[PDB]
């Protein structure tokens, strides 16, 4: 929970930030895949007139 | 470990065991006394025989 | 929800005639007794089901007595050290909360016991308001006739009951 | 580990110490949650904890303690207590208890209240033993309160005037009269300082309502005392709740046999306040003031009393006036003559930039000769009959003269033969 | 006026209704060997607008609640077993129920 | 590709840009759109793009960075962020934030924050090492913040008659009473003008709540400063908002030790707009105001402080009286004793077409004596000594008389001995 950290810019900031970018990209992806499934099976189906 | 050496013990020597609040101390006094026996009681033949 | 209770207790007929009040007492009862046919074990609970701030939280009493026959609700008169009760009668303990009030049981005994105590309420008002008359003599058509007793009402339903 | 010891140290400590204690960034919450992560991870070690507090009453039947560093709010940190404690040991609005204090357990979000050790500075034995409020004999004031410092200092003078203009003793009915930028400020901190160095055996305290944050922060570090405040920030449910604290305090002190001091700043807020918490009763006169909405004001002044059994509680608050605003008027119109003793600050003095502003003759005491002595009551008359032919303005720099070249009161008296 | 699914069937007992849910949907899992009416299927027949007041007022006091025709839809006398699972599908608009 | 390269260049060039990019008409879009539609293209050939804005925090949990093109509001171009990122970098209300983003994903219709560069002029490695607003110390104003230009326009007046009414400093509360048609507007260009060519180092914004398009379209090219405004053109929502944004935004740099300077125009507009936009609570007085319908006024104003450890927040707002309904002056009527500075302006004078119409003697700065030298406040006091006699009209001529004969107020000074 605390992947916060920081030392020798040059190259630990950027795997640093590249791999926090992949991480919340992949939250993001997957709270839309959740979301997207959840509209889904929410949104009601016709029946009959 | 056995319920002969936990029968013989008033509950006053169990809220002051730490971890021993409300939902321990609910389902202890829920599973033990739900079976017609009670938790706190003086006897003497124990244990027979180990 | 907490809605659909705001909605009952202000779609009453006899609003005054039970207030918000012994209304909302009358549902607390309703809500322990589907608590007491919830669990196989009996236990005292009190609701408080907060009229006008919030909703309902179950409890747990305890009525404190040296006694352990379902020590669900058994406590001893010195048990006061920890979990902070410093007494020696009345402890009572808040440790289940937030119960379910609108299954098909809940709604069931709780229907029961409102209409039962709304008309114990109305009955023991309609009689207590003509108590400080008596000692006199007083109008009112009879009900009906019976082998043992009959039947009188004095106008806005006040039911009296005269015996053989 | 007690409640106080984080209440009264400044933000700053709190940070160092939490951050020394290995915590989470406490510096993202309120000094309130402060102390709670600071108390929640001190008991995690295994301390039973100590703490203090003022009761409030609420409706429900328990009680919750509240602290002067919430100026008795409701907070994280407030300790709950349950009402059967409230009945055993008799507890009300007011009483300050400090005792064995644990955080709230599994489920819960306040602390408890698990031993009481002291009920307003008293074993929780003998607080049983109390004597109420409106059972009280009230009598006039008959100790005299001195107000000069004597060490003659430049504005020892707006103290040593007051020992001129309107005596003050144990008990005291105190009303300032003054419109706005008068100077009723500077007078308010010289009289608490006055009060807090030459009588520290009685309580001092401050109600400060509806004012500026600046004059807060600076109040509550010139007096030698605990101060209770309220700004603008807050709506007035805020300054009524912390009126009933304040003034239930007071009671609870007083009760416990002790002199209570309250400076109330400004009475015209505090009306304003319960005007405005009142619901309308249909009764409405001209300002736009209910007829009920100064019942509370009305209360809580006359609060205000000498007891005979010992103790006494002394309230002295300021009103505004000339504020444009007839409401204000009537506000004071109402509180005219329901006080014993009046400061009156007229603008046209103090608008000659020569402090203190005070109208002497329309200052006075009533029944003052219970106060001072025959020589000093002689003295006062004598002064009074000086100074009436004048006017006000340059007749209180003749006052103010006159004060300035002697260095205490007697002195000045002796040169006045 | 619309059907509806309450569980507020007139002129019948308990005996009947035990199975029912707070919904008006049989439970999942409740077994029923004869006709009993498992989904609580009303219809009004007459005057509309019934107010919500005494809508709940009928469920605890007043008479019982008249436009309903006990429409309701039982297993046919003859088959037998255990539910084991409820569909239902409400359309864009209509309220869904707590069982949904 | 930064966000603020397009935020700032007029709608023209927009046009050009587009029209060279090869798209299609952008002028049938929005300016939102338009920069929505640019930075698609944009990022469509394969750039990474940056960006900037201030954060919006929403109740379901993530934020959105607005700009001050928009006010401040909701628009395509806002750029959305997380809640996991305002929790790891301690992002809230007022963070302004610029950093790296892209354009929304394959679904999305709004920007999202990769990458955060600068949280409010700072490091986002320290952004987590910052003091709260409440936490913080209040005081009076010591720093004084010097108005006068000295190079002696015909304008220039206006502002040295400041210096001489009511002195000005870093975290003052002033409050501007004056009824419409004035020459409220010019008084506070110039002061716009004063500040930000003698204080270029302390941030300066300004509030247009509820005003004509004109002074708004006019105000946003004659001062060197980022401003931003809210017209009657749109609902009270929109005013409370763009409220929020930039108290929000003051309160985060005063937190990162920056002095921040705030013209609020008008706050009765502003207490209109607050008491429209809250729910009715039953407690109603003269004027239609609801009893709580001023507590966000109240905020919005206490909000002015003076920090100790670094920082200050000054706000300057205008206030609207004799406008024929009572309600407003309800309004100020609560705003009266709340400011420790004012300068009123009297209709009396405006209507002689003297400007400015500033009354001395009824304006006037509490606890003045901090802010300026001996020299300067006994001068002060002769100068309040000389004019109090005489009247407002004529008497406000023989001050910019005075002042127009002098350079400098030290010639005027000097002259007056
Ligand atoms: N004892 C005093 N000595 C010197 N100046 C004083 C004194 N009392 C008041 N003043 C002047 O009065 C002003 C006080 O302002 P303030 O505290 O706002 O008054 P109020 O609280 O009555 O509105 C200061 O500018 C100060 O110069
Ligand atoms: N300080 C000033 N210098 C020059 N002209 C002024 C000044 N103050 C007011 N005026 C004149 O008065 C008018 C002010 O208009 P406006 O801004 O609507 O007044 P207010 O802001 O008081 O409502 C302008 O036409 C301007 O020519
Ligand atoms: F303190 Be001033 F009287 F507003
Ligand atoms: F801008 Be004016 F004073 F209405
Ligand atoms: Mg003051
Ligand atoms: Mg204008």
């Amino acid at each position: 929970r605390w992947l916060e950290l920081g030392l020798t810019d040059e190259e630990k900031q950027n795997q640093l930030e590249q791999l926090a970018e992949q991480y919340d990209e992949l939250k993001h992806e997957f709270e839309k895949k959740l979301e997207a499934k959840r509209r889904k099976i929410t949104q009601g189906d016709d029946l009959a007139p | 470990h056995y319920i002969g050496d936990l029968v013989q013990r008033t509950e006053v020597e169990l809220l002051k065991t730490p971890n021993l609040g409300k939902k321990s101390l609910t389902e202890i006094k829920d599973v033990l006394a739900s079976r017609g026996l009670s938790l706190g009681m003086r006897l003497e033949n124990w244990p027979p025989a180990s | 929800m907490n809605k659909e209770i705001l909605a009952v207790v202000e779609a009453v007929s006899n609003e005054k005639a039970l207030p918000r009040e012994k209304i909302f007492e009358a549902l607390e009862s309703a809500l322990a007794t589907a608590t007491k046919k919830k669990y196989e074990q009996e236990i005292d609970v009190r609701v408080q089901i907060d009229r006008k701030s919030g909703d309902f939280d179950t409890f747990r009493r305890w009525l404190v007595v040296d006694e352990v026959t379902q020590p669900t609700k058994e406590i001893t008169l010195e048990a006061a050290r920890y979990e902070d009760e410093s007494l020696n009668l009345g402890d009572y303990v808040e440790d289940q909360i937030e119960s379910v009030t609108f299954d098909r049981i809940t709604t069931q005994t709780a229907k029961q016991v409102i209409v039962q105590k709304v008309r114990e309420a109305e009955r023991a008002m309609v009689v207590d308001q003509f108590r400080e008359h008596e000692g006199e003599i007083i109008t009112g058509v009879v009900k009906k006739v019976n082998r043992d007793n009959i039947s009188l009402d004095l106008g806005n339903n006040a039911e009296a009951v005269i015996l053989r | 580990m007690n409640l106080t010891e984080l209440k009264n140290t400044p933000v700053s400590e709190l940070i160092t110490l939490g951050e020394n204690m290995g915590l989470e960034n406490l510096a993202r919450m309120r000094k309130q949650d402060i102390i709670f992560a600071i108390l929640k991870q001190h008991a995690k070690s295994g301390e039973d904890i100590f703490g203090d507090g003022v009761l409030e009453i609420l409706q429900d039947g328990f009680g919750f303690l509240r602290s002067a560093d919430s100026s008795y709010l409701a907070g994280p940190d407030d300790i709950y207590v349950s009402p059967s404690q409230i009945r055993r040991f008799n507890l009300r609005t007011g009483d300050t208890i400090s005792g064995k204090i644990r955080p709230p357990k599994e489920g819960e979000r306040y602390f408890a209240l698990l031993k009481v050790n002291e009920v307003n500075f008293d074993k929780p034995e003998n607080a049983r033993n109390k004597i109420l409020f409106e059972n009280l004999t009230p009598l006039h004031a008959n100790s005299r309160l001195r107000m000069e410092r004597g060490n003659g200092s430049t504005e020892d003078l707006t103290a040593r005037v007051l020992d001129l203009a309107s005596p003050i003793g144990r008990g005291q009915r105190g009303l300032i009269v003054a419109p706005p930028k008068a100077g009723k400020t500077m007078l308010l901190q010289n009289i608490a300082q006055s009060i807090a160095y030459n009588h520290p055996d009685c309580v001092l305290m401050v109600l400060l309502i509806d004012e500026r944050p600046e004059e807060v922060t600076e109040m509550q570090r010139l007096v030698k005392g605990e101060v209770v405040a309220s700004t603008f920030d807050e709506p007035a449910s805020r300054h009524v709740q912390v009126a009933e604290m304040v003034i239930e305090k007071a009671k609870r002190l007083v009760e416990h046999k002790k002199d209570v001091i309250i400076l109330l700043d400004s009475i015209t807020r505090l009306a304003r306040a319960y005007n405005t918490v009142v619901p309308a009763s249909g009764k409405v006169l001209t300002g736009g003031v209910d007829a009920n909405a100064l019942h509370r004001p009305k209360r809580f002044f006359g609060a205000a009393r000498n007891v005979e059994e010992g103790g006494s509680l002394t309230i002295i608050a300021t009103a505004l006036i000339d504020t444009g605003s007839k409401m204000d008027e009537v506000i004071y119109e109402e509180f005219k003559g329901t006080g014993n003793m009046e400061l009156h600050l007229s603008r046209k003095i103090a608008e000659k930039r020569v402090f203190p502003a005070i109208d002497y003759n329309r200052s006075g005491t009533r029944k003052e000769e219970l106060l001072t002595t025959q020589e000093e009551l002689q003295k006062m008359w004598i002064l009074r009959k000086i100074i009436h032919p004048m006017g006000e303005i340059d007749a209180m720099e003749f006052l103010i003269n006159k004060l300035a070249m002697t260095k205490t009161n007697d002195d000045f008296f002796e040169m006045m033969k | 006026g619309p059907e509806e699914i309450t569980a507020d069937i007139p002129n019948v007992g308990e005996a009947a209704l035990s199975k029912l849910d707070e919904s008006g949907i049989v439970y999942i899992g409740a077994e029923v060997t004869g006709g009993d009416i498992l989904v609580g299927k009303v219809t009004p027949k007459g005057e509309t607008q019934l107010t919500p007041e005494e809508k709940l007022l009928r469920a605890i006091f007043g008479e019982k609640a008249s436009d309903v025709k006990d429409s309701s839809l039982r297993v046919p006398n003859g088959v037998s077993g255990t539910v084991i699972d409820v569909q239902v599908f409400t359309r864009d608009g209509v309220e869904k129920d707590k069982r949904a």
